[PDB]
C-alpha cells in the first residue's frame, strides 16, 4: 500500500569531525547524528507496523554490527566503524535479516528516526571515513 | 592540561579565517592561554594574527582561537608557506610552563599536484654519505619513517621545489623505504624510494 | 570507590527549561493521472520536569482533528527510571511488545555510563603489592593491594578473549553475549498496569497488569522472569541464560499460560524459547533462535479477540578477504493443524572495495538484486571545488526486471540542498523519479516529481520558551537551544543548515541524552562586527529536557590597543576594563590588550594590582576588521 | 518488502596533542630552601595520544639565562640545573633533539620558569 518516501532512497548523513581522543581503544564511541527514513501515502489497513532491515559490509567477524570503511588514496581511517542505533538506543546488527524495532505506521506521513556514530575497534587513526549500507523497508 | 585540537593546519589563500579549538579537561586548575605565530625561522611576525592574544580558562572547558590573515595577498602562489604556531598555557619553586608549536601552511587556490600524489613523486639522490631529497612537489613534505635497509635514518621535512641533505651510513641497505604524512597528522603506507 | 568510565553525577543534569513546544509536518501530493494533504502536529510542555506530548492528525482529500497519543513522561533519579502516564507502548524483551493506556515505571539502560551497558565479564581477584595490571588495550591502571573488582570494560559483543595480566597471575576471560544476558550485579525492571490499546477496533479493551525483571547473578548467569495477570489471561514467564566462554552463549525460557479463547473455552500452554549464539570459530558467527510452542500456548494479544507449532531462525556470518561478508539467513516455521510451512532464505555476498561498493543479493518465488554504489570523489580530483564532486551514481537490478540508474549528492555550499534524479525501468514502464530537499534554518522543505506526482512537504519546529518564539528544524526528543544575542546567521557546527536568526536563538534538533556534547558556534562564517566570549559550551540533556547553551556576543568592532604607561608597556597580567561597552581583557605582552566591543570613543581603565587611557578611532577604522591604536596612559 | 535504497555515510577524522600533565600539582615543582644540591625530581605525562604522534615529538628547554653562566636558569649567586634520567647535562636554550609517555627530569641547585617547548612534526 505505502511507498517509500522518494528522495529518501539516496541519502547522505555527514558525521562531522571526530577526533582521536574520544577513540581510545574498542568499544569507545563518538557523537551521534540523527537521520530518519521518511514514509509518504501511508495505508495503515493494509499495513499496521513497519521494520527497516540495514544490510552492508562488516568491518571484520566479531564485530559484524559495524559497518567497515571504505579504502580511499588519500588515507582512509584505521580500526574504527560506522555504528547505527534505532530509536530505542539498542545497536543494530548487520546481518541483513535483523529488523529494528517495530514502529506502529500511521495515515499520512511518517518518519522513522535513527542515529548513526562512530564505534572505535581499536587504535584511532585519523583520515577520511566514507561508509554506506544498504536498508531495508519491511511492512507488516 | 592544555591540548590542540589538531597537529597541523592548513590555511587555504582566500579564507579570512581559520578556526582552531584549545582544550582543558582538568576541572581544578586555572590556566592563562597565550597565542602566537611566527616565521618559518622562528621569529614573532606580523603576518598572521591570532585572537585572543592572551586569555584565562577556569575549570574543564575549551576555547576557540581566531587566526586571522594580515599578509595582504604578500605570499607566492605557486607554492605552499610553512609558520609557526606557538600556544603557552601558563599555569623556593620552579613553575612549568608548557608551549605547544604546530606546523601551519598556508596553501594557495590553484595547484596542479593534489596533495595526496605528491608523496610518490619524492626523489631521492645517493651521496658517497648523504641522501638528499629532490621533492618537485608544490607541497611541503615531512619526510619520516626513512629507512634504509637495515639502517633507519632520521625523519626530515622538504620545502617545496628544493633539496634537503640528510646523513647515510657507509652500511645502509640499497633499498630506501619512507611514509609521509597527510593533512590528518597520519603516516601514509611505506613507499619506496625512486632513484634518479 | 571507583567511578565507573564516564560517570557524571546526578547533580550536573538539567533539567530543562518551562518551554511550550511545537513540530509541525505538512505534506501535499499532487498525483495527476492519465490530490492529499496530510498534517501531523505534535504539541508539548515542558513545565517543571514533567514532559506533556500530544499527537494530532489532519487530512484533506481533493477536517478531520484525529488525536493520537497524549503521555506525561518524567524522570525519577532517586529510582533510576522513567515513569509514563498515558498512552505509551512496552518493548517487551520476553513478552509481546503491546500498546496501552496507562501507567509505567521503567529502568532505563542510557541513564547509566556507557561502561556500564551490554555484557562484559567484571574482573574480580587479588594483586599482590602494587600491581599494574593490563586487560588486552581496554583497561591499563594500577590497583592497591587487596581485592580489585574490574568493571569498566566495554560492551566488545563476541569479540574473543580478553588477556589479564598482573605485575604475575595469568588468566584468561572468554566470553560470547546474548542479547538477554546482564552484567553481574544488574537490575532492569519494567511494571506496567492499565487498560490495553491496539488499533484494530475488533479487539476488545482490558485492564493488564505486567512485570517484567531482569537480574544479573554472578560468574556470567541471569535470571530472568515475567508475569502477565489480565481477566483471561494469566501467564508467568522464567528464563535462565549463561555465558560459557569459549563454548559460547545459552538463554532459555519457558513460559507457562492459562490463557482463554474469544470462546468460554479454557486452554493451558507452555513454549520454550532456545537461543545459541556460538563464538568466534577459524571468522564464522553463528546465532540460532528456536521456539517450540506446544498445542495451546496462546498470547494475550489472541486472547483480547471479539497455532504456531514451531519457529526456527539459523543466521551465520561469515568475513572474506576482509571485504566480502556472506550473509546466510533461514526462517521455518510451521503451525499447528495447518501443515503449511512458511520458509525463508536470505543469501547476501557484500563487497566495497576502493570506493566501489557492489551488493548481490539472493532471496526464496525468488528475487535476486545487483546493487553498485560508485561515489564521484574517485575520479576527479578532491582539490577542485566543482559541487559535481559531492555526487554519487547508483545502479541497481533487480530480477520481472526492475532497472534503475541515478546521481545523487549535494550541490550547495552547506550541502542542504540534497539532489537525487534517477531514472529507472520496470519490464514496459519507464518512471523516473528526481528529489530536492532543503534543510535550512527556518525549516525542511522537500520537493519531488516522478514521472505525474508531485510531492511537497514543510517540516518545522516552533520553540516558546521564555525568551521569545524560535522557528527551527524538526524536533527530536532532546533539543538544545543555543541564545546568541547580537550575533545574526551565525552557522553551528557539526550540523546542517542550523543557523542561527536575526533573534539570535536557534536550535540543535538532537543532542544524546545522559552524555556530554559539544555545542559549538562556528567562528569562520560569523560577521566581523560580532565577537563570542566563550564559543563552546557543554550541556547534558535529559530525556525530552530543553537545554539552553549560553553565547554572549560583544558587537562593538574589535580592537587592540597598545598601552604605555610612563612611556613603558603595560605590565604582564594588567587588567584592562571599559565601561563603555562593559568589556574586559588581559594584556597580553609588550603591553599590547586585545579587546571585543569597543565604541569608537571611549576611555579603558586599567588595573596593573588604576590608570584611565582615552581614545578615539576615527570612522574609517569601523569598516575595517581588527583595527591597532596605541594610546599612552595616565 | 522492497528496497530501499543505499544511504551513505560521510566523515573525517583528525588527529590532536598529546596533553601535558606534570606529577606536581599546577605544575609546580617545589625545591626547598638554601643555606651540587639535593636533586629534585619532576615527572611529565604525555596522556590521551596515540604512540606515533607522541614519539615525533621534540621536547627542549628555554628560559630566562643566568649572567654568569647563559645555559643554567636564572634564580644569589646561584642557578637551577636540570638533567635527564642519564644524568648528563641538557643545556637550556638548544635546539630539539627527540627523547616513552613518561619523562622524568632532575632539578638541582648550583624561583624561576622554564619555557617547555613541544614542537610536533
Amino acid at each position: 500500500a505505502c511507498a517509500v518516501d522518494a528522495g529518501s532512497v539516496d541519502q547522505t548523513v555527514q558525521l562531522g569531525q571526530v577526533r582521536t581522543a574520544s577513540l581510545a581503544q574498542e568499544g569507545a564511541t563518538s557523537s551521534a547524528v540523527g537521520f530518519n527514513i521518511q514514509l509518504n501515502d501511508c495505508d495503515t489497513n493494509v499495513a499496521s507496523k513497519a521494520a527497516v532491515a540495514f544490510l552492508g559490509t562488516a568491518i571484520d567477524a566479531g564485530h559484524t554490527n559495524v559497518l567497515a570503511l571504505q579504502s580511499s588514496a588519500a588515507g582512509s581511517a584505521t580500526n574504527v566503524g560506522v555504528q547505527i542505533l534505532d530509536r530505542t538506543g539498542a545497536a543494530l546488527t548487520l546481518d541483513g535479516a535483523t529488523f529494528s524495532s517495530e514502529t506502529t505506521l500511521n495515515n499520512g506521513t511518517n518518519t522513522i528516526p535513527f542515529q548513526a556514530r562512530y564505534f572505535a575497534t581499536g587504535a584511532a587513526t585519523p583520515g577520511a571515513a566514507n561508509a554506506d549500507a544498504t536498508f531495508k523497508v519491511q511492512y507488516q | 592540561g592544555v591540548a590542540l585540537g589538531a597537529t597541523r593546519v592548513i590555511y587555504p589563500a582566500g579564507q579570512k579565517q581559520e578556526q582552531l579549538a584549545v582544550t582543558n579537561n582538568d576541572e581544578n586548575s586555572t590556566y592563562l592561554i597565550q597565542s602566537w605565530v611566527e616565521n618559518a625561522d622562528g621569529v614573532k611576525d606580523g603576518r598572521f594574527i591570532v585572537t585572543p592574544p592572551l586569555f584565562a580558562m577556569k575549570g574543564k572547558k575549551e576555547n576557540t582561537l581566531r587566526i586571522l590573515d594580515a599578509t595582504n595577498n604578500q605570499l607566492p602562489q605557486d607554492r605552499e608557506s610553512l609558520f609557526w604556531m606557538n600556544v603557552k598555557a601558563i599555569p623556593n619553586t620552579l613553575q612549568l610552563a608548557i608551549i605547544s608549536r604546530i606546523k601551519l601552511y598556508y596553501r594557495p587556490a590553484k595547484l596542479a599536484l593534489p596533495p595526496d600524489q605528491a608523496a610518490e613523486k619524492l626523489r631521492f639522490r645517493r651521496s658517497a654519505n648523504s641522501l638528499t631529497l629532490i621533492n618537485p612537489t608544490p607541497y611541503y613534505l615531512t619526510v619520516t619513517e626513512l629507512n634504509a635497509g637495515t639502517r633507519v635514518l632520521e625523519n626530515a621535512l622538504v620545502p617545496p621545489m628544493g633539496e634537503s641533505t640528510v646523513k647515510l651510513p657507509s652500511d645502509a641497505g640499497s633499498n630506501i623505504t619512507y611514509r609521509t604524512i597527510n593533512d590528518y597528522g597520519a603516516l601514509t603506507p611505506k613507499m619506496t624510494g625512486v632513484m634518479e | 570507590s571507583n567511578r565507573a568510565r564516564g560517570y557524571i553525577p546526578p547533580e550536573l543534569w538539567d533539567p530543562g527549561i518551562n518551554a511550550g513546544l511545537l513540530n509541525y509536518n505538512f505534506s501535499g501530493n499532487s498525483v495527476q493521472n492519465r490530490h492529499y494533504a496530510y498534517l501531523n502536529l505534535q504539541s508539548g510542555l515542558n513545565i517543571g520536569a514533567w514532559r506533556l506530548r500530544d499527537n494530532t492528525t489532519w487530512s484533506y482529500n481533493s477536517n478531520k482533528w484525529q488525536h493520537i497519543n497524549t503521555w506525561l513522561e518524567r524522570d525519577i533519579i532517586p529510582l533510576r527510571s522513567r515513569l509514563t502516564l498515558g498512552d505509551g507502548y512496552t518493548q517487551g524483551d520476553i513478552f509481546d511488545g503491546i500498546n496501552f493506556r496507562g501507567a509505567q515505571l521503567a529502568s532505563d539502560d542510557n541513564m547509566l555510563p556507557d561502561s556500564q551497558r551490554g555484557f562484559a565479564p567484571v574482573i574480580h581477584g587479588i594483586a599482590r603489592g602494587t600491581a599494574q595490571v593490563t586487560i588486552k588495550d581496554i583497561y591499563n591502571s594500577t590497583v592497591p593491594p587487596g581485592p580489585f573488582t574490574i568493571n569498566d570494560i566495554y560492551a566488545a559483543g563476541n569479540s574473543g578473549d580478553l588477556q589479564v595480566t598482573i605485575k604475575t597471575q595469568i588468566f584468561t576471560v572468554p566470553y560470547s553475549s546474548v542479547p538477554l544476558l546482564q552484567r553481574e550485579g544488574h537490575t532492569r525492571y519494567s511494571i506496567t498496569a492499565g487498560e490495553y490499546r491496539s488499533g484494530n477496533a475488533q479487539q476488545e479493551k482490558p485492564r493488564f497488569f505486567q512485570s517484567t525483571l531482569l537480574h544479573g547473578l554472578p560468574a556470567g548467569w541471569t535470571i530472568y522472569g515475567g508475569t502477565q495477570l489480565a481477566d483471561r489471561y494469566r501467564a508467568f514467564n522464567f528464563g535462565i541464560g549463561k555465558n560459557m566462554g569459549a563454548l559460547g552463549a545459552l538463554s532459555v525460557d519457558m513460559t507457562q499460560a492459562n490463557s482463554t479463547l474469544p470462546d468460554d473455552s479454557q486452554h493451558d500452554g507452555q513454549s520454550v524459547r532456545f537461543l545459541y549464539n556460538k563464538s568466534l570459530n577459524e571468522t564464522n558467527i553463528q546465532l540460532v533462535g528456536y521456539r517450540y510452542s506446544t498445542s495451546g500456548y496462546f498470547n494475550f494479544a489472541d486472547t483480547t479477540y471479539s497455532n504456531k507449532r514451531g519457529k526456527l531462525q539459523l543466521t551465520v556470518t561469515q568475513q572474506l578477504g576482509r571485504t566480502s561478508t556472506l550473509y546466510l539467513s533461514g526462517s521455518h516455521q510451521t503451525y499447528w493443524g495447518t501443515s503449511n510451512v512458511d520458509e525463508q532464505f536470505q543469501a547476501g555476498l557484500n563487497t566495497a572495495f576502493e570506493d566501489i561498493n557492489w551488493t548481490l543479493s539472493y532471496s526464496l518465488d525468488q528475487m535476486l538484486a545487483l546493487n553498485v554504489n560508485i561515489p564521484f570523489s574517485h575520479w576527479l580530483r578532491s582539490d577542485s571545488k566543482s559541487q559535481w564532486r559531492h555526487a554519487s551514481a547508483s545502479y541497481s537490478m533487480s530480477h520481472r526486471m526492475t532497472n534503475l540508474a541515478g546521481v545523487y549528492g549535494t550541490l550547495l555550499e552547506d550541502n542542504n540542498l540534497s539532489y537525487s534524479v534517477q531514472t529507472g525501468y520496470a519490464g514496459s514502464g519507464s518512471t523516473g523519479y528526481a528529489t530536492l530537499n532543503y534543510r535550512g534554518g527556518y525549516g525542511n522543505a522537500n520537493i519531488g516529481y516522478s514521472h505525474k506526482q508531485l510531492y511537497y512537504g514543510v517540516s518545522g519546529g516552533v520553540l516558546a520558551h521564555a525568551n521569545g518564539v524560535t522557528l527551527g528544524q524538526p524536533l527530536n526528543d532532546t533539543v538544545v537551544l543555543v541564545k546568541a544575542p547580537g550575533a545574526k546567521d551565525a552557522k553551528v557546527e557539526n550540523q546542517t543548515g542550523v543557523r542561527t536568526d536575526w533573534r539570535g536563538y536557534a536550535v540543535l534538533p538532537y543532542a544524546t541524552e545522559y552524555r556530554e556534547n559539544r555545542v559549538a558556534l562556528d567562528t569562520n562564517t560569523l560577521a566581523d562586527n560580532v565577537d563570542l566570549d566563550n564559543a563552546v559550551a557543554n550541556v547534558v540533556p535529559t530525556r525530552g529536557a530543553i537545554v539552553r547553551a549560553e553565547f554572549k556576543a560583544r558587537v562593538g568592532i574589535k580592537l587592540l590597543m597598545t598601552l604605555t604607561h610612563n612611556n613603558k608597556p603595560l605590565p604582564f597580567g594588567a587588567m584592562v576594563t571599559s565601561e563603555s561597552s562593559q568589556s574586559s581583557g588581559i594584556v597580553a605582552d609588550n603591553g599590547q590588550v586585545y579587546l571585543s566591543g569597543m565604541p569608537l570613543a571611549g576611555k579603558v581603565q586599567v588595573k596593573w594590582g588604576h590608570c584611565v587611557a582615552n581614545y578615539q578611532l576615527p570612522p574609517e577604522s569601523q569598516q575595517q576588521l581588527l583595527t591597532q591604536l596605541s594610546a599612552e596612559c595616565r | 518488502t522492497l528496497p530501499g535504497g543505499n544511504m551513505q555515510f560521510q566523515g573525517v577524522i583528525i588527529a590532536e596533542t598529546c596533553r601535558i600533565e606534570a606529577g606536581d600539582k599546577q605544575m609546580t615543582v617545589n625545591m626547598g630552601q638554601i643555606s651540587d644540591s639535593a636533586p629534585v625530581p619532576f615527572v611529565i605525562h604525555l596522556r590521551e595520544c596515540s604512540t606515533v604522534v607522541s614519539e615525533r615529538v621534540g621536547v627542549a628547554f628555554h628560559g630566562v639565562a643566568d649572567g654568569k653562566n647563559p645555559d643554567v636558569l636564572s634564580v644569589t649567586n646561584i642557578g637551577v640545573a636540570l638533567f635527564d634520567d642519564e644524568g648528563n647535562l641538557v643545556p637550556i636554550n638548544r635546539p630539539p633533539a627527540n627523547w616513552s609517555t613518561s619523562l622524568h627530569f632532575i632539578a638541582k641547585y648550583r624561583n624561576a620558569q622554564a619555557w617547555f617547548s613541544l614542537t610536533y612534526q
